[PDB]
RNA sequence: AAUCCGGUUAAUAUUCCGGAACCAGAAGGUGGAAUCAACACGGCAACGUAAAUGAAGUUGGAGACGUCGGCGGGAGCCCUGGGAAGAGUUCUCUUUUCUUUUUAACAAACCAUUGAACUACCCUGAAAUCGGUUUAUCCGGAGCUAGGGUAUGGUGUUUGGAAGAGUUCAGCGCCUCAUGCUGAAUCCGGUGCGCUCUCGACGGCCCUUGAAAAUCCAACGGAAGAAUGGCCUUGUUUUCACAUCUGGUCGUACUCAUAACCGCAGCAGGUCUCCAAGGUGAACAGCCUCUAGUUGAUAGAACAAUGUAGAUAAGGGAAGUCGGCAAAAUGGAUCCGUAACUUCGGGAUAAGGAUUGGCUCUAAGGGUUGGACAACCAACUUAGAACU
């Protein structure tokens, strides 16, 4: 059953704080406790520990990687990433 | 507390003996007032107060 | 029924008054008081509890016969089999590319 | 599955205040086999008389206080309380002391 | 306190020199338990045989201090 | 770093006594081990052993860490079925009711058996018709399932300690003395969404991610060593076993509170924390009880008005009053039913109804276990029927 049209995990908030508040603290929520998929290792074993840290689990790659505070990479760092790796391309030939 | 410093243990044993009446020959000695004292301290009245 | 009391002047509930109850050869229902729980030694890569190794307190290490605190290998009780594994598959392949790398260079 | 339990009465007999012969059948009609009296088929439990003894066979794991109980009882019921007492002496057999 | 096993191992440990003193238990179970008393420790041995335990007995070391209990 | 049980005093006790241990330091007192040239072997491996040379330097580990949630185990407690010993009751009934039926530190061997593991790791092998699997959906070609191993190990088992102790009972000397002496028992089973503590594997949360140091250990490294005449001949190891010496100094009585503290006091105030039985019940609620404690709060007689505290009331029902102030009424649980409005989460136990004892039955829902089945034992719910 559905259990919820709206709120979704930010039903534990109930009825406080103004729907606008729960609702940004709703899209927030569900990136910082999404899984996402390690690039060193291909599994989708990558969640968070504490606001820009996330880690892996299994034998292997037992890496941390520094990230976003709420998604394992924000748009700013992609963004710079190709922006740095287009400079050092054009310095290099 | 029965904690307690050695200091502290010293000072119980005088404040103790200080405690105590006098013997009856010291107030009978010819030009002596010592025939009763408001020294007399009691636990549960007047505190040592360390 | 019996009822116990600590067997130390500490009062309180602390990790240093731990105790777990006895049943004596007089019928006497008493506290024991005991020590925080050892530890096994961890791998300095992985951090993995190393095998082999009995968990004890830090100084009760010092009354154990020297194998029953490490295992008979390469770092043995310090890094795990398959840490020192890695290590010597890497060092093996690193220094061989290094020979590479130096003979290309003439 | 033989059992050897005796009601030893031989100090209260001297002095004519215990009935053997009263003892009997209160035994044989008080002794409950399976939750019910009169029950004593004789393959269970037989009870006899040992002139001074009331010995009591049984075959069903039986109870020696259980006899301890029912002989309180029977001293209960003649007024015996205060003058007789019955205490173990061996496996399985109670003696009647004045104390 | 120590189990000892071994008849031999515990009549080793008699011929020592620490050994001062044996104590002889029997138990109500006919089971008899010999106990060796060193510097360190109570040295136990089991004997289930009353054959055993004479022969035991006549076996100690001559010299050594054997008490009953 | 390291201590337990039993006993003992008028009054101390993990400190005394009896017994049984442990730790640390020093010297090296024996024994053992390795080394004929050098510092051991086993196992594919995880890793194993009675020991198994290791200087400087370096590196690693332990010490060392939040909080909530449920799940699994252990210990003590609780409960239950027999036996025994003593006691209570006994007009009648009650194979009855009550009490006792104990086992420490430490040491050894096992160990997922008996309870709790495929928890971690290793080996074989190579998985789609994907499988494995928790209460909780995580895991696997970065090697699943399966088969076999390795490690972690007690508040578990079997023992030592240790029945010689402790407990219960029954007798003997009988001014009795050192209060001595002599007999029995102290046994065998079961139970769990129980309680208290604890351990194990997990899950949730954080713009919150939850001391430090002393101290102990391991490794990397290779300093240094000197046995040799095929054997009577040294060093090392005391991180191997047994043995010897030594462990000072201060605290330790008692109260911890409706009389030992603070509050002028033997003041209805205040002052941190540990243990925690049975019944009812959801319950550490209220109510009653067992162990323990207490029966202490100036007393006697009487029952006037007015009080303080607590109850009840015909008919009416807020007319009382600034005002329903105070009181009354409601109340647990189960099944029905539940409006406006709303930030969609709530509102909501909305409102508003019905039921509820006792007894005797019926049905369904799980485990141990003997030859499609099954005689017990160990169990707890839920729903319904009849009778009263
Ligand atoms: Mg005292
Ligand atoms: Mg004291
Ligand atoms: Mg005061
Ligand atoms: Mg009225
Ligand atoms: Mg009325
Ligand atoms: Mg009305
Ligand atoms: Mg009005
Ligand atoms: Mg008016
Ligand atoms: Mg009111
Ligand atoms: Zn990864």
């Amino acid at each position: 059953t559905k259990r919820t049209k709206k709120v979704g995990v930010t039903g534990k908030y109930g009825v406080r704080y103004g729907a606008s508040l729960r609702r940004d603290v709703r899209k927030i929520e569900v990136q910082q406790h999404s899984r996402y998929q390690c690039p060193f290792c291909g599994r989708n074993t990558v969640k968070r520990t504490a606001a820009g840290i996330w880690c892996c689990n299994g034998k292997g790659c037992k890496k941390v990687l520094a990230g976003g505070a709420w998604t394992v990479t924000t748009a700013a760092a992609t963004s710079a990433r190709s922006t740095i790796r287009r400079l050092r391309e054009m310095v290099e030939v | 507390p029965s904690h307690k410093s050695f200091r502290t243990k010293q000072k119980l044993a005088k404040a103790a003996r200080q405690n105590r009446p006098i013997p009856q020959w010291i107030r009978l000695r010819t030009g002596n007032t010592v025939h009763y004292n408001m020294k007399r301290r009691h636990w549960r009245r007047t505190k040592l107060n360390i | 029924a019996q009822r116990v009391t600590y067997r130390r002047r500490l009062a309180y509930n602390t990790r240093s008054n731990k105790t777990r109850i006895i049943k004596t050869p007089g019928n006497n229902i008493r506290y024991l008081h005991i020590k925080k729980l050892g530890t096994i030694p961890r791998c300095g890569d992985t951090g993995v509890p190393l095998q082999g190794i009995p968990a004890l307190r830090p100084r009760e290490f010092a009354r154990l016969s020297h194998n029953q605190k490490k295992v008979q290998r390469a770092y043995g009780g310090c890094l795990s089999a398959n840490a020192v594994k890695d290590r010597i598959v890497r060092a093996f392949l690193i220094e061989e590319q290094k020979i590479v790398k130096q003979k290309l260079k003439q | 599955v033989s059992n050897k339990y005796i009601i030893d009465a031989t100090a209260a007999v001297n002095d004519k205040i215990f009935d053997v012969a009263a003892f009997e059948k209160y035994l044989i009609d008080r002794i409950k086999v399976d939750g019910k009296t009169g029950n004593l088929g004789s393959s269970v439990v037989v009870s006899r008389e040992g002139s001074s003894k009331i010995a009591v066979i049984a075959h069903i794991d039986f109870s020696g206080r259980y006899l301890k109980y029912l002989t309180k009882k029977f001293l209960k019921k003649h007024s015996l309380r205060d003058w007789l007492r019955v205490v173990s002496t061996k496996k399985g057999v109670y003696e009647l002391r004045y104390y | 306190p120590r189990q000892i096993s071994d008849i031999k191992q515990f009549l080793e440990i008699a011929r020592r020199k620490d050994a001062t003193s044996a104590r002889i238990k029997k138990n109500t179970n006919k089971d008899v338990k010999f106990k060796l008393r060193c510097s360190k420790y109570l040295y136990t041995l089991v004997v289930a045989d009353a054959k055993k335990a004479e022969k035991l007995r006549q076996s100690l070391p001559p010299d050594l201090t054997v008490t009953e209990v």
